[PDB]
């Protein structure tokens, strides 16, 4: 089997190029949920789901967008022509920066929503409760 | 639930009145008044929850509403009452014995509603101050939307905080019983601080209300789930993989004792359910002998059985039986019978199916479908409805008519015409002896 | 609140130095079978015999399972009773013989009675007393370590031996801790802080436990119940931890295995040693194999061999068959389903069919158990059907009649409800006709 | 290109109104069967009904598999189509029922789309910074890290969490290496070394890769078609974990297990939620079971229950025998070897045998698709032979005829080549005669 | 490939001319003119590679040359082309379903050639200088027949050379991309030219090998251990679509091969049903099936069949029939066998062997050659004479004589009813 390692490396390299490009992370989209029972709790998961911060993202996006609307009202006819003025170029750069930060907030909001939606089928608290050895302690345990 | 229009998609439940009197058509069911009364009596028996381990047999000709009656019972039961519907052939496994498969099916049909009491403190940590030489001491501040309090931290609490690496702006939860610290997430004010975020990070709001809260939560767990969890060290994975093996009998006895203790202490409630076995005639004599004793248990559920065979041969034996089932099992079973439908009932069923499939039938097409159903079969016309709809749509006509149904009848055969054609040309189809004339000239 | 098929069977209802009462303990009739079960129960309580077989022979609806349950109830929950159906033997992970042996050793039980002296209480004083060194050397020596424990209506100071210092260090106890120290072993164990110091810190991870009651010195007798199967499985299983064997055990799901005779003999030897020491007592128990007709000839041959084992329980078998061919054989027609070799080793008890009065009494007692009220005419009709079709048919029909009566706002079952249930639910015969 | 038995079948060959042409799409004849299959294809494209079943009944060499493959071609490569034969259900790792269920959920495709943002380029700077005050944190007290990435269109300076810095250290990334960061998950990948530093050392083992095209920060929408069975397998045997136990389990063989109904229910819940949100779309496919005669009575009984489910594809069955006792049963003679209860849930599409003209046209088309030239006389001889013994015999005898013609340096097959092929290669009837 | 002498060692080919006409005796094959012509047609079809999913049945009486014909086809087909030969009894496994075993056999016979271009430096090492951090400074010198230059190492190359602990004066091979180092002895051999050469290495794998490689984390061990398991069908679909894409790209070529099932009369009806459909799909190899029984009951069925095979499969196959040999062909086959076994038979000895083979069996006369040689060697004689063959005949019995002895003494053997008379008396 030592002589076959080169063949294995070649085949894996051939397949990885196609494998990596067009795949969707099922873990990111919470389609895989069998590991969550090990490190997550039911009430904690539901509290995190209730405590999501979508509203703050939406309100900040709207605030930035209305600031951009005011800036566009002040600027007037925006254009991407070659720049010959410091004022015009600076205002255009500010506009593009604000659009970029709006997009960043939107993407962060989606990521946070997907990350806080994670839940376990059985919380580790449920596993502990169903596994606990009733009320038996070492006080009445048999040494024999 | 993710679903498409299916065979029994129109049954919302048994159309029973307050006095368990069936309506002529209600909740998607037509006719079978006596059978629906019996099903309602069984349903009320399940709902009462006192009677344990009763076997019900549903008998009648094929396509007469047996599985429809079971679906109606399941819909009337609703959620919070377990209902495990399995086939006769499902119990045969290469990993589990037949008795183990039946035991797991029985335990799946009983649910345990367990209450766990948790006391927690949740809030966004505002400031942390730790002094260390001797043992360390420190003070910590946690705020809510309408409260703020400073707490003093012990040495072990400080050790836990350090091993969790908690910083300001983090929303954390502490169980005052054990002192375990769980990091819910970060505040929104820290979101701007980075361009890319790690996998662990989450942004959450500050919790409202009082800092310290008491809450009780009810969990619905079947007996089988408790057995699997308490069998191995990671049985909850077997609850999904199915590689559970034959659970020890002593484990089941321990779980029964534990559930009894919980029920006495009042933290667990028993919600018995219905086990439905489709095509029970595919079971073996060993399975029936196990079922006979399984029903004689305090935790045994109510078993519904649907069979259509008359005097047939029980599997695993060399003799015939009244329903394909041994006399001992029939002795401990009450029988609900079904009756063949007349023309009007078939017409109403076809109308309901057409409505569910959003197909606009015409009166003449409905009459033709009813005639084909009474002549050949109900399922044949029910399946012809959608094919006729597709043919009509291909004809750029939004309603189905007699021509579309006639074309559907011509294209797609039924059992009788197929038998006639196979008998007329026996030489071109393979027989039991294997002879076939592929040649034509 | 739940009602299975044998909730009313509380026992055999015999009287001391007497016979079976006509109606007592939920049993109606079956005097001879109840007396035979009583003498068998006496034999089991004697706990001096092994491999004794009784066969409950009779027709359907004759009380066989009720008799087995009555034996179980009469013996009490302390005697290990192991209900089983013959179909259960056919496993997929192991051979039938292994499963039969596991059930056999699950029927045998062991009771361990241990008395232990313990001092418990909050630690108040911790002072070592200096003493003269036998070897001199100008070193500082301690002859005792003084621990003062306070309890509810009790407190004492102990001059323990100097060895306690190791256990105190290992358990990192402190003043205010409540501890558990064994009198003869010398070990200590802390269960938590005293509740009196729960206010000293607002937050603390450790659990504060209430101060133990009674005198500091407490003598407790702990009784534990185990079965030979439990010991065998525990000895055949890895401890479970960070060692590599436990890791591969986590990887590979634990299937049933043929536990070797060497392990079983080791378990027997250690059990015998501790029984001779006077700490353990042996309880034979009962192994009930219902539907013995389902067993194959191989299982019957292994029963023939295993009944001769020097340690074996009392096996109760039940069969509703007459002259039928033994499973796994082509021409062995034997009484019941049991092959003649095993029948020669057992004792048979008959279960007779019932009369009209017995059926009526059974029906009325069952109705009382199900918290139902029935009219006399309804009871007579129910008994007529019971003698006409089956006893179990009527016993099961009781509940739907009650549901129908409750739907009609009535608190009693009447003949109309009985006939309505009869029309709704068919029996085996009327359905076979249909 | 290789020429399989059903390469010439390109489609059902129907008109816009549903009528089937006499010769189109590689098909010859079979008008009624083709029209029925077209209606079924429309029903599949409707994506409304679950558990509908049809059975293609006909004699051997009639076109059942041809019609099934025509349905698959007409639906396209974006709709599931899982071929099967009755013998493949009899596995040795799990019960046949579980195999049937796995095949059922292998034909319900789901199209799930996810928007992903990636930072990629060549590392130019890596300047970890500590907190402004030592008391701010614990131990190392590492604050954000600053990384500079370079792309074909410019450079960008990123501010990263300390977790990303730990990932960078784990992947052993130095200045000049081309890296790849996923903002969706925070995963750092080392593509390789930049071609800029290719000649820094004359002998070094480094996978030199070019500088990434486009901007450093590119946002792309990724769409994948995954079956529900893929999600079930992912949940049953997750690939996560870096523990010793996790790796040891990875090395173990992937034996099939009875995936519980609970896992399927949870998968359906999450998929329904995503379909409601618009993230995913459902594509009911088609399950094809050829040689349905080989199924046991237990498999048919379980099919009765499976076909009544809320999510079930369109199962198409093929049977080439009539009035045959069902496998696993002693006495139940059934129409097509299929139990009567399953037949009541089916729609039978009868396919009819061919005449001489259809066989001749089929041989013509097969010779054309095989890149072989056949003379008219030899082609009539082949048609007579096929109507004498079987169509498949002639269709398979075409190739040795071509080889024989080539051995004589002839461009086209002559009648003598066909005669020599007959002499060299026999048929079933002639073999039976010669062995008798 | 050192091995002893088998029963098919003499068959080195199918013995055809350019026009596919078989010669009377060539490449170790004698007679069977039509069978060899048809086998040559099959071989040409395999070499063309444009035809997929063809089944050929090699039927005929026993000891006629079916396995010999298959061996000749395999040898004439040569290497660099898959040829899987499995007996029909190898399908029945406790770990693989019969359909899965047949699928793996089918995939084993389709080969895929992948070319990998690697940059490797080959030469004779002279000096190595490695220094501590001033991360690491290193220089190596490689001498060849016409160059001698130093190379400035980097960190990873230094680590690799230290791990290998390469000495001086030994021929070494270093790969620029992979970084693998292959050691060779001191320069019999010597470096032959430029330091850095550009030579491509081709890897021959089958579809089954790719499937098993992708099956697990380290699945390529299963190709030797045999614990592959039933591979998921989605994995096979992935392999198929990637092979189609690679062939379109031109970075990998497919070499269709031949699958040979020696004893098809042992497969059950499920296996034949699977084969019927497996032949239809692309990537299906050419299946050769050898059977001898005239009319028998197919395993798993209660009815007879024209060859022990269901009529559906026979409709899909073309049958090559082999005919029994005559005296002259038996003589020349025995001469070939004797030449292979290094036995010098006399003319009269060969004639006696030929008459014995015609009367009883060709295999029986073939086996008697070595026993006769050993008998002659006990007499210190080189050539095998008639009396040696006669003594071999007397000492060793054939089927007919053994049957005659058993029939004439049926009492002293155990019969079907389990009776025997061990007692010599009464
Ligand atoms: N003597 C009895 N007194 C009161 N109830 C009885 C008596 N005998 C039987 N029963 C009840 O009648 C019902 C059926 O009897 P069982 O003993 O459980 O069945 P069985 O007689 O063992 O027949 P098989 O072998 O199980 S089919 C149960 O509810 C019993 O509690
Ligand atoms: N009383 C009824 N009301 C409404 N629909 C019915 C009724 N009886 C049967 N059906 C319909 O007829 C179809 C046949 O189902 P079913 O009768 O359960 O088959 P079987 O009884 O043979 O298992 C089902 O789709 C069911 O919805
Ligand atoms: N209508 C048709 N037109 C052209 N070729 C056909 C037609 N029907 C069948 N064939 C050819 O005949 C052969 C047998 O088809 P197939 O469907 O595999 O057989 P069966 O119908 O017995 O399953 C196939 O190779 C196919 O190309
Ligand atoms: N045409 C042939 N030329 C040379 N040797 C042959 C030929 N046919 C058979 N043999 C020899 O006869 C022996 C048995 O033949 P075998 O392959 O077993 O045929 P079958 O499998 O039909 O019994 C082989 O060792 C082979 O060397
Ligand atoms: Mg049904
Ligand atoms: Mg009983
Ligand atoms: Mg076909
Ligand atoms: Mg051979």
């Amino acid at each position: 089997a030592s002589d076959y390692k080169d063949v294995e490396r070649t085949l894996l390299k051939l397949f990885k190029k196609n494998n990596q490009v067009n795949r969707v992370d099922l873990d990111f989209l919470n389609l895989v949920f069998t590991l969550n029972d090990k490190d997550l709790t039911s009430y904690h998961a539901e509290e995190i789901s209730k405590l999501t911060c979508v509203k703050n993202f939406v309100e900040e996006v709207n605030k930035l967008r209305e600031t951009n609307k005011q800036l566009q009202e002040e600027f007037g006819e925006a254009s991407f022509l070659n720049f010959q003025d410091a004022n015009q170029y600076f205002k255009y750069s500010n506009k593009q920066k604000l659009e970029g930060t709006v997009d960043m907030l939107n993407f962060l909001k989606m990521v946070n929503k997907l990350r806080c939606d994670r839940r376990p089928i059985f919380g580790k608290n449920l596993i502990d409760l169903l596994t606990k050895d009733r009320r038996v302690k070492y006080d009445k345990s048999s040494i024999i | 639930s993710l679903s498409l229009i299916a065979a029994h998609s129109h049954i919302t439940g048994l159309g029973l009145d307050e006095n368990l009197q069936p309506r002529p058509t209600s909740e998607g069911m037509v006719g079978q008044l006596q059978a629906r009364r019996a099903a309602g009596v069984i349903l009320k028996m399940v709902q009462n929850g006192t009677i344990a381990g009763r076997a019900v047999l549903v008998a009648g000709p094929p396509s007469t509403g047996k599985t429809a009656l079971a679906m109606g019972v399941s819909q009337s039961l609703g959620k919070d009452v377990p209902f495990t519907a399995i086939a006769g052939s499902e119990i045969f496994s290469l990993e589990l014995s037949k008795t183990e498969a039946l035991t797991q099916a029985f335990r799946k049909s009983i649910g345990i509603k367990i209450k766990e009491e948790t006391e927690l403190i949740e809030g966004e940590v505002v400031e942390i101050q730790i002094d260390r030489s001797g043992h360390k001491q420190g003070k910590l501040t946690i705020k809510t939307t309408d409260m703020e309090t400073i707490y003093e931290l012990g040495n072990k609490m400080i050790d836990g905080l350090t091993k969790e690496k908690v910083l300001a702006g983090d929303v954390i939860s502490i169980d005052k019983a054990s002192g375990k610290i769980t990091k819910l997430g970060r505040s929104f004010a820290r979101s701007r601080d980075y361009d890319a975020m790690g996998a662990d990070t989450r942004f959450v709001q500050c919790p409202e209300g009082e800092l310290q809260k008491r809450k009780t939560v009810v969990h619905t767990v079947s007996l089988h789930e408790i057995d699997v969890i308490n069998s191995r060290t990671q049985g909850f994975l077997a609850l999904f993989t199915g590689d559970t093996g034959e659970i020890r009998s002593e484990v089941r006895d321990q779980i029964n004792t534990k559930v009894a203790e919980w029920k006495e202490e009042g933290k667990a409630e028993i919600v018995p359910g219905v086990l439905f076995i489709d095509e029970v005639h595919m079971l073996d004599i060993e399975c029936f002998s196990f079922i006979n004793r399984a029903l004689e248990d305090e935790f045994a559920p109510i078993v519904m059985m649907a069979t259509n065979r008359g005097v047939s041969k029980t599997r695993g034996t060399n003799y015939k039986s009244p329903h394909g089932l041994p006399l001992d099992l029939l002795d401990r079973s009450i029988i609900i019978t079904t009756k063949s439908y007349n023309e009007q009932e078939i017409k109403t069923i076809l109308s309901i199916r057409a409505q569910e499939e959003e197909v606009e039938l015409s009166s003449d097409a409905l009459d033709l479908l009813t005639k084909t159903g009474v002549e050949t079969s109900l399922r044949y016309s029910s399946n012809l409805i959608s094919v006729a709809q597709q043919i009509a749509m291909k004809r750029k006509n939004n309603t189905v008519e007699v021509e579309d149904v006639k074309r559907a009848y011509l294209l797609f055969l039924d059992s009788a015409r197929s038998v006639k054609y196979v008998q007329e040309n026996e030489s071109q189809y393979i027989d039991d002896q294997g002879n076939v004339q592929i040649s034509i000239a | 609140t739940r009602t299975a098929a044998h909730t009313h069977i509380k026992g055999l209802g015999l009287d001391e130095s007497g016979v079976a009462k006509r109606v007592e303990g939920g049993f109606v009739g079956q005097i001879e079978a109840r007396e035979a079960c009583g003498v068998i129960v006496d034999l089991i309580k004697a706990k001096k015999m092994s491999g004794r077989a009784i066969l409950l022979a009779g027709g359907p609806s004759t009380g066989k399972t009720a008799l087995a349950l009555a034996i179980s109830q009469e013996l009490g929950p302390k005697v290990p009773f192991c209900p089983l159906v013959g179909s259960e033997l056919y496993s997929v992970e192991v051979k039938k013989t292994e499963t039969l042996m596991e059930n056999f050793r699950r029927a045998i039980g062991l009771r361990i009675k241990e008395t232990k002296e313990v001092y418990e209480g909050e630690v108040t004083e911790l002072t070592p007393e200096d003493a003269e060194n036998p070897l001199g050397g100008y070193g500082k020596t301690i002859s005792h370590v003084i621990v003062g424990l306070k309890s509810a209506k009790g407190t004492k100071t102990l001059r323990l031996d100097p060895t306690i210092y190791e256990s105190i260090q290992r358990e990192k106890v402190s003043i205010g801790d409540v501890i558990y120290i064994e009198a003869n072993t010398g070990a200590v164990k802390r269960v938590g802080r005293s509740d009196a110091y729960a206010t000293e810190f607002d937050l603390e991870t450790e659990e504060y436990v209430p101060l133990p009651k009674g005198e500091v010195h407490k003598k407790k007798e702990i009784v534990q119940d185990v079965t030979l199967h439990d010991l065998d499985v525990a000895n055949a299983r890895p401890q479970g931890g960070q060692d590599v064997i436990s890791m591969m055990g986590q990887l590979l799901k634990p299937k049933k295995t043929e536990i070797t005779e060497k392990l079983r003999q080791e378990v027997n030897k250690v059990v015998a040693k501790y029984i001779d020491q006077g700490v353990a007592e042996l309880i034979p128990g009962v192994l009930f194999i219902d539907e013995v007709n389902m067993l194959d000839i191989e299982i019957f041959t292994y029963l023939n061999k295993a009944l001769e084992s020097n340690i074996a329980p009392v096996v109760v078998l039940a069969s509703n068959r007459g002259m039928t061919t033994v499973r796994g054989t082509e021409d062995v027609i034997s009484p019941h389903g049991v092959p003649p070799d095993l029948i020669d080793r057992l004792l048979i008890v008959r279960t007779l069919p019932y009369d009209k009065d017995e059926i009526r009494t059974i029906i009325e007692r069952r109705a009382t158990v199900e918290r139902l009220q029935v009219e006399s005419s309804a009871l007579d009709l129910l008994a007529t059907m019971g003698t006409e079709t089956s006893l179990r048919y009527a016993l099961q029909l009781l509940a739907p009649c009650g549901i129908l009566a409750q739907t009609s706002n009535r608190k009693e079952i009447v003949v109309n409800d009985v006939n309505e249930a009869k029309l709704l639910f068919l029996d085996a015969k009327r359905s076979t006709k249909i």
